[PDB]
C-alpha cells in the first residue's frame, strides 16, 4: 500500500510493460493477478510462504499464471521482493499509467456525477452541460445547488 | 423595535447576496483526523502554512508539507469530529486589525475582546512575526526610567530598543514583583505591550482589579490567552505582537511589548514536536528557539530614521522607529543550562539575577545585584542621574567585604565598622516597597547621603526611615523647586547649594 | 457606585418589551430577506408565521 | 554565475526546510557544494545541495525559509557554487554579507567570480617558513614581538581605541605597513554599525577593506558564510602579494555558529552539538593564514567570545593561534596613559629568552624584570611607606613615573584620531634609551616628560622639555 | 457606576444584536419556505445557463 | 532499495529471472561522501581495499549485501 514501491513498479509497468506494451497485454496479465490473490483461499493462504519461490510458484501456477514472462520473472521481481503483497497500488498507478497517459475527464458539481472526458477544461464540459440534455443535475441538482448559493446565503445569516 | 432596522441593515448587508462557485475542489479530504492532526489528502500544492478554514471556522495552518502526503491542524477541539471529512481550504494565514487604536483596549488573544469589550480599535488587519529596523532604522534612544525603584534606574538606566532579561524567583512575587513593575509605567503612559499564555482566571481578575487600581490600565492593551492557548497559540502570541506593534514602531512612535512564561512557547514546540513525533532539541522541543528567537528576539528597534518609511513610508515617518522590548526572565532555580536560557541568555542586552533571599528573609526588594547585570546602564541616568549613581556596587563590595570581616568571628576594624557604616548602614538605607513607585525627584533624594550629609544625617534607621520622612516633610516645608528639578534632572551644584541648604531643612526636618 | 444599577435593568427591562415589540418586525423583515435570497421566485402564499 | 541556465531539477519533494527534499532533474546532482540556483516564488532560489543523494533528490540549503511555495519545482543547478565576485577591488566598498553592494550599492568591487574554496598552501608555498611582524606601535610593538601573516589571540575588555589604534593600523596595515589591509565583520548593532560607518568615516580609511556585514538575525548559514569567499579575497591581497592582513570578528558567533549548524544537521555533532569539524575548520582556517609566498595571509585574531569559554576549545585553540597572549588595562585606562591598556598578559612567546635572544632576553625579558620592579617597587614598596625601598624601587616607580610614563606615548591612532601623532616605533630607542634610560639613564626624565611622549626621544627629549 | 450603564448599553444593544441573530434565524426558516414556495426547476435551468 | 531500479526491475521483469552481473565491478550504488552503496564485486576479500576510480584502493569492511557501502 506505499505504493512507492509499486510506485517503482507502475514506473517499470508503462516502462518494461508499456514497452512491452504489456501496460495493455499485462494490464490483461495484471487483471488475472488481482484475480489471484483476489482469491481469498490464496489470501487465506497468501502469506504462510518462507520461501517467495513456492509463492509465485504456486501463484502463476494456482492461478493460471496469466501474468507475463516479464511477470513471470518480474514474478520472481516482486515476488521475490515480497512488494507484491500489494496488489492495486500499482494497479491504479498503471490505470494511472495508462490512463495519465490518456488523461481527460470531469467531476459533476450541483449534479449528478459527470466525468466527462475533456481533454481541455470546459472542452468537453461545458460541451457535456450545454449538451445537457441531461441539464438535470439530479443528485446534487436543487438542494445541492440552491443551497449552494443559498449557502453562500446562510453564510450571509451569519450576520442573524 | 430598535435594532428591527437592522436587519434592514443586515438585508442591506446581506444585499450583496450569493453565489454558488468552485465546481472542481477547491477543497481536499482529511485523510486521517487524529486530534487535530489530520492525515488529510487532497487540494495538495499551496502556500505551505496555508491555514486552512475548515467547519467551524477552523483554519488549519500546517506547513508540513510531506511530498502527497497531508497532515494539519489548527487550535480547536477537534474531538467529536471524523477523518477524511474534505479539506475546507481558508488560502492561507490571517491578519487581525492593523492599527495603533487599541491604546489599552482588551480582548481574547485573537484580539476577540474577551473582555466583552466588543473592542476593536485597530485599522485593518494585522499579520504577526517581523524582522527589526535596519542601521539607523533601529538607532539607540537613551531614553530613560526609574521605574518605581529609585536604584530601578539606579543600577541600569536604559532607553528604547533594548532587551534585558531579569532572572525571576517562583512565588517570590518575581511575578507578584515582576507585577510591581509597571507603577512607573501605568505612570508613564508611554507605548508599550505585555502578554501572557496559559493564564489563571483569578490572577486575570484580580489583576484587573490592579488595572484600574492603576490609574493608567489604558496606557497599553494587551490580548489574552489562558490555559487552553494553543502550543501553537502559544508559540504564536511573540509573533502577534508585531502585528500592529508598527503602529508605534512603524508609526516611529516608540514600539514597547512583554512577553513572558516564554516557556510555555516552548514546550509548547515540545509537546508540538513530540506531538509531532519529530525529534526536537532537549525537553522535546526543537531548537528552533535561536531561529524562533533570531526571528522572534531580532525586532527591537530603537527610534530611528532609516525607519524613513516607518508609519507613512515615509511620510516622515522619515522617521524613528523606537521600539523597546522587554524580556521576562524566570526558571525554577533560574537554569541557565536551558540551552534556551544559554542561547536566549546571550541574545541579552541586559541580565538581571533576582535574589530570592532579600525578601525571603523578606527585604521587600529582593533581586540579585551585580547578579543582575545590564548592558544599557545609568547612560540613561540624566546629568544628576548619570553624576550621583556612582558608588554601587562599592558596597556590594563594600558592605559585602565588609561582610567577609564576620568571617574571622570579632574580626572588625573601626574603618571596616565605618564600611558597615557606608557599607551596612549604608545598606540599611535602600529599599523598594512590595509595590514601590519610585520619585526620580527622588534622584536628589538619592543623591543626599553623600550630597547632603545623610550618610551621617539621620544615621539612625528609625530616623532614616523616620527623620527621612520627616524630610519628606522637609518637602512639604519646602519642595517648591523641585518642579524646577524634576523639570531638570540634571547635575548642576547652583542646585546643590539648595542640596546643603536643603539638609538644613533636614536638620529642620530631624 | 450602588444606585445605578437598577436603573440600567429597568432599560434592559423596556429592551424586552421593545424586544418582543421586535419579534413582529423580524417575523416581517424575516419573510422579506426570505422572499429576496429565494432570489429565485416567491410566493408569499406560503405563511412561515414567524413570530 | 556558474550554469543554472536550463532550470534544472523539479520539484521539492517533501516541502519542508531549506535543505532540499526536492525532485532535482532526477539523473541531475552536481557536486553537494556546486550550487542549484532556482526562482523562489519571486525571488530566484538558490541551494548548494546540502546532501548529495541521487534521484535530484538531496538536501540542498539556504539561509532563508521556504513557507507558501508548492512542493513542486524546478531548480537550476549554479553548476558552481562559491565562485562569486572577489578580489581586492572590494576594498573600502561595503559587501553584502552576500558580497551585494552592502551600502548605497557599497559595490564592493566586482571581481571574479571566485571560488570561496581558498585553502591551505604546501609546506613551502605559503612561507615554510617563519616570518616575525611589528608595525612599530608607540609602546606595544615593541612590547611585543609578533609573526607576520597570522592571527594572535586578544584578550581585553574595553576602551581599546581599537578602532584608534585600527587608525593606527590603517597608520601601519594600511599605512606603517603596505601589505593589503582588509577585514570583515558580522553580527553588530544596526545604527552602531552605521556608527562603525561614522568610525570608518573617523578612520576614514576605510577604503582598505571592503564592508560586509552579518548583522546577527542572519540565518546560521548566513551567519557562516562569509570566510571562504574572504579567501576568494586574499585570494587577491595575500594572493595579490600585498599580504592579505583582515581584522576577524566573531567567534562566538562563530562557535555558537558551528553548534547551530551541526544542530541542524541533526547529526552526531561536536560534543554539545557542536560544528564536529570546526575545528577542522581551524585547520583549514590557519591553513588559510599564513605569511604566503604570494603575501602574507594574515588576520586580526579577536574573538566573539565562545562565552568566553573555559579552557574554551577555542582559546585552547585560539592558544596557539595566539602568538602572543593578549591583555587589556582598564587600569592603564585608568592611568589613561596614551599606553592605556594591559602590557600585562601581553607580549610575544618566545620574544624575550630567545628568538630574540639577549635583544629582548636582556631588554625586554630584564624588561620584565622591571615589571617585577615597579611590580613589588610600585606595588610591595607602595604596601607600606617606601622609605624603606631603595629609590631604585622609587625609580621603578620613576619605572611607573618616568618610564611607564614614556609607555604612555603619541599614537599613529591618536594622530588619526586625537593628532596625537605616534609612529612606526623603534624598540632600539626601547631596548635602548627605554630599556637603559628606563632602567638606569635619565632617570629623571619625568613621567610627564615621558608621560604621553613616544620613543626616549620623544618621552627623554620631552625630558629636555622634562 | 456611570461604566455600568455603559456596558448595560453594550449589553444592552448587544442583546440587540442577539435577537437580530435569531431574527434572522428564523428569517432563514422563512427562506427556507422561499425554496419551498416558489422554486423553479426553469430557475435550476437558469443555473444551468449559469454554465 | 531494490524497487529503486525499476529500470532494472524492468529488465527484472526478465531480469529477476534474468542475471549473472557478478564482477568485481558492479556500480557504486549510492554516493555520498565516499559512502557509496555499490555493486558488483560479489565476493570480495577482506575489506576488499578497491583501487579506486581516480583513487585508491577503496576498503569494504563487512559485505553489505545488496549494495556494499564504501569507504
Ligand atoms: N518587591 C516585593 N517585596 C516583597 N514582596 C513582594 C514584592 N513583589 C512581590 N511580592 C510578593 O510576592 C507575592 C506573590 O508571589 P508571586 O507568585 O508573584 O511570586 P513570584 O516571585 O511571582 O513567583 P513567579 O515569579 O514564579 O510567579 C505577593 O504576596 C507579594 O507581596
Amino acid at each position: 500500500e506505499f505504493i512507492t514501491v509499486a510506485r517503482p513498479y507502475a514506473k517499470a509497468a508503462f516502462d518494461f510493460a508499456v514497452e512491452h506494451q504489456s501496460v495493455e497485454r499485462w494490464q490483461d496479465m495484471l487483471a488475472f493477478a488481482a484475480e489471484v490473490t483476489k482469491n481469498e483461499q490464496m489470501a487465506e493462504l497468501l502469506s504462510g510462504a518462507l520461501a517467495p519461490e513456492t509463492l509465485a510458484e504456486s501463484f502463476i501456477a494456482v492461478a493460471g499464471e496469466q501474468l507475463d514472462e516479464n511477470g513471470q520473472n518480474l514474478i520472481r521481481v516482486m515476488a521475490e521482493n515480497g512488494r507484491l503483497n500489494a496488489l492495486p497500488d500499482v494497479l491504479e498507478q498503471f490505470i494511472h499509467l495508462r490512463a495519465v497517459s490518456e488523461a481527460t475527464a470531469e467531476v459533476d458539481v450541483i449534479s449528478a456525477a459527470a466525468l466527462s472526458e475533456q481533454q481541455l477544461a470546459k472542452i468537453s464540459a461545458a460541451m457535456e452541460k450545454r449538451l445537457s440534455r441531461k441539464v438535470k443535475l439530479n443528485a446534487k441538482i436543487d438542494k445541492s445547488v440552491m443551497a449552494g448559493v443559498i449557502i453562500r446565503a446562510g453564510d450571509m445569516v451569519i450576520d442573524g | 423595535q430598535l435594532n428591527s432596522t437592522e436587519i434592514s441593515e443586515l438585508i442591506k448587508q446581506r444585499i450583496a447576496q450569493f453565489n454558488v462557485v468552485s465546481e472542481a475542489h477547491n477543497e481536499g479530504t482529511i485523510v486521517s483526523v487524529s486530534d487535530g492532526v489530520i492525515r488529510i489528502h487532497g487540494l495538495a500544492d499551496a502556500m505551505q502554512g496555508e491555514m486552512i478554514s475548515l467547519p467551524g471556522n477552523r483554519y488549519a495552518i500546517a506547513l508540513n508539507l510531506e511530498r502527497d502526503s497531508v497532515g494539519a491542524v489548527v487550535m480547536g477541539p477537534y474531538a467529536d469530529l471524523a477523518e477524511g471529512m474534505k479539506v475546507k481550504a481558508t488560502g492561507r494565514i490571517l491578519e487581525v486589525p492593523v492599527g495603533r487604536g487599541l491604546l489599552g483596549r482588551v480582548v481574547n488573544t485573537l484580539g476577540a475582546p474577551i473582555d466583552g469589550k466588543g473592542p476593536l480599535d485597530h485599522d485593518g488587519f494585522s499579520a504577526v512575526e517581523a524582522i527589526a529596523p535596519g542601521v539607523i532604522e533601529r538607532q539607540s534612544v537613551d531614553q530613560p526610567v526609574q521605574t518605581g525603584y529609585k536604584a530601578v534606574d539606579s543600577m541600569i538606566p536604559i532607553g528604547r530598543g533594548q532587551r534585558e532579561l531579569i532572572i525571576g524567583d517562583r512565588q517570590t512575587g518575581k511575578t507578584a514583583l515582576a507585577i510591581d513593575a509597571i507603577i512607573n509605567q501605568r505612570d508613564s503612559g508611554i507605548k508599550a505591550i505585555y502578554v501572557a499564555i496559559g493564564q489563571k482566571a483569578s490572577t486575570i481578575s484580580n489583576v484587573v482589579r490592579k488595572l484600574e487600581e492603576h490609574g493608567a490600565l489604558a496606557n497599553t492593551i494587551v490580548v489574552v490567552a489562558t490555559a487552553s492557548e494553543s502550543a501553537a497559540l502559544q508559540y504564536l502570541a511573540p509573533y502577534a505582537g508585531a502585528a500592529m506593534g508598527e503602529y508605534f514602531r512603524d508609526r516611529g512612535e516608540d514600539a514597547l511589548i512583554i512577553y513572558d512564561d516564554l516557556s510555555k512557547q516552548a514546550v509548547a514546540y515540545r509537546q508540538i514536536s513530540l506531538l509531532l513525533r519529530r525529534p526536537p532539541g532537549r525537553e522535546a522541543f526543537p531548537g528552533d528557539v535561536f531561529y524562533l528567537h533570531s526571528r522572534l528576539l531580532e525586532r527591537a528597534a530603537r527610534v530611528n530614521a532609516e525607519y524613513v518609511e516607518a508609519f507613512t513610508k515615509g511620510e516622515v515617518k522619515g522617521k524613528t522607529g523606537s521600539l523597546t522590548a522587554l524580556p521576562i526572565i524566570e526558571t525554577q532555580a533560574g537554569d541557565v543550562s536551558a540551552f534556551v536560557p544559554t542561547n536566549v541568555i546571550s541574545i541579552t542586552d541586559g541580565q538581571i539575577f533576582l535574589e530570592t533571599n532579600l525578601f525571603n528573609a523578606g527585604i521587600r526588594p529582593a533581586v540579585n545585584p551585580g547578579i543582575s547585570v545590564s548592558r544599557v546602564g545609568g547612560a540613561a541616568q540624566t546629568k544628576i542621574m548619570k553624576k550621583l549613581s556612582g558608588g554601587i556596587r562599592t558596597a556590594l563590595a563594600q558592605y559585602r567585604e565588609l561582610a567577609a570581616f564576620s568571617q574571622f568571628a570579632s574580626d572588625l576594624d573601626d574603618a571596616t565598622r565605618n564600611q558597615l557604616d557606608h557599607g551596612q548602614k549604608v545598606t540599611e538605607l535602600l529599599k523598594q516597597k512590595q509595590y514601590a513607585p519610585m520619585s526620580v525627584a527622588q534622584q536628589s533624594l538619592v543623591l543626599f547621603a553623600a550630597e547632603r550629609g545623610y550618610l551621617a544625617d539621620v544615621e539612625l534607621s528609625k530616623i532614616g526611615s523616620f527623620e527621612a520622612a520627616l524630610l519628606a516633610y522637609v518637602d512639604r516645608d519646602h519642595a517648591p523647586l523641585m518642579q524646577e528639578i524634576n523639570q531638570t534632572g540634571g547635575y548642576n551644584d547652583e542646585i546643590e547649594g539648595k542640596l546643603k541648604g536643603i539638609l538644613d531643612s533636614f536638620k529642620a526636618t530631624q | 457606585q450602588a444606585e445605578i444599577e437598577a436603573e440600567r435593568k429597568r432599560a434592559r427591562e423596556e429592551l424586552r418589551k421593545q424586544v418582543a415589540i421586535l419579534a413582529v418586525a423580524g417575523a416581517e423583515k424575516i419573510i422579506e430577506r426570505s422572499v429576496d435570497e429565494a432570489a429565485n421566485s416567491d410566493i408569499v402564499d406560503k405563511l412561515v408565521a414567524e413570530l | 554565475h556558474h550554469h543554472h541556465h536550463g532550470m534544472a531539477t523539479g520539484k521539492i519533494v517533501q516541502v519542508i526546510g531549506a535543505v532540499v527534499d526536492v525532485e532535482f532533474p532526477q539523473d541531475a546532482v552536481p557536486r553537494v557544494y556546486d550550487a542549484l540556483e532556482v526562482q523562489n516564488g519571486n525571488e530566484r532560489l538558490v541551494l548548494e545541495v546540502q546532501q548529495q543523494l541521487g534521484g535530484g533528490i538531496v538536501r540542498t540549503i539556504a539561509m532563508g525559509s521556504s513557507d507558501g511555495l508548492r512542493r513542486g519545482l524546478d531548480v537550476k543547478d549554479l553548476e558552481h557554487p562559491i565562485e562569486v565576485p572577489v578580489g581586492k577591488a572590494t576594498l573600502g566598498r561595503i559587501m553584502n554579507v552576500l558580497g551585494e553592494p552592502v551600502d548605497m550599492k557599497g559595490e564592493i568591487g566586482e571581481e571574479e567570480r571566485w571560488a570561496i574554496h581558498r585553502a591551505a598552501p604546501s609546506y613551502e608555498e605559503l612561507s615554510n617558513s617563519q616570518e616575525l611582524l611589528e608595525t612599530g606601535i608607540k609602546v606595544i610593538d615593541l612590547m611585543a614581538p609578533f609573526a607576520k601573516g597570522g592571527k594572535v589571540g586578544l584578550f581585553g575588555g574595553a576602551g581599546v581605541g581599537k578602532t584608534v589604534n585600527m587608525m593606527e593600523l590603517i597608520r601601519n596595515i594600511a599605512i606603517e605597513h603596505s601589505g593589503y589591509s582588509v577585514f570583515a565583520g558580522v553580527g553588530e548593532r544596526t545604527r552602531e554599525g552605521n556608527d562603525f560607518y561614522h568610525e570608518m568615516t573617523d578612520s576614514n580609511v576605510i577604503d582598505k577593506v571592503s564592508l560586509v556585514y552579518g548583522q546577527m538575525n542572519e540565518p546560521p548559514g548566513n551567519r557562516l558564510r562569509v570566510a571562504l569567499t574572504g579567501l576568494t579575497m586574499a585570494e587577491k591581497f595575500r594572493d595579490e602579494g600585498r599580504d592579505v592582513l583582515l581584522f576577524v570578528d566573531n567567534i562566538y558567533r562563530y562557535t555558537l555558529a558551528g553548534t547551530e549548524v551541526s544542530a541542524l544537521l541533526g547529526r552526531m555533532p561536536s560534543a554539545v552539538g557542536y560544528q564536529p569539524t570546526l575545528a577542522e575548520e581551524m585547520g583549514v582556517l590557519q591553513e588559510r593564514i599564513t605569511s604566503t609566498k604570494t603575501g602574507s595571509i594574515t588576520s586580526v585574531q579577536a574573538v566573539y567570545v565562545p562565552a568566553d569559554d573555559l579552557t574554551d576549545p577555542s582559546p585552547a585553540t585560539t592558544f596557539a593561534h595566539l602568538d602572543a597572549t593578549v591583555v587589556l588595562s582598564r587600569q592603564i585606562a585608568s592611568l589613561g596613559i596614551y599606553p592605556a591598556v594591559d602590557p600585562l598578559d601581553s607580549t610575544s612567546r618566545q620574544l624575550d629568552p630567545l628568538v630574540v635572544g639577549q635583544e629582548h632576553y636582556d631588554t625586554a625579558r630584564g624588561v620584565q624584570s622591571i615589571l617585577q620592579r615597579y611590580q613589588e617597587l610600585k606595588d610591595i614598596i607602595a604596601i607600606l611607606g617606601m622609605d624603606e625601598l631603595s629609590e631604585e624601587d622609587k625609580l621603578v616607580v620613576a619605572r611607573a613615573r618616568k618610564i611607564q610614563r614614556f609607555l604612555s606615548q603619541p599614537f599613529f591612532v591618536a594622530e588619526v584620531f586625537t593628532g596625537s601623532p605616534g609612529k612606526y616605533v623603534s624598540l632600539k630607542d626601547t631596548i635602548r634609551g627605554f630599556k637603559g634610560i628606563m632602567e638606569g639613564e635619565y632617570d629623571h626624565l619625568p613621567e610627564q616628560a615621558f608621560y604621553m611622549v613616544g620613543s626616549i626621544e620623544e618621552a627623554v627629549e620631552k625630558a629636555k622639555k622634562l
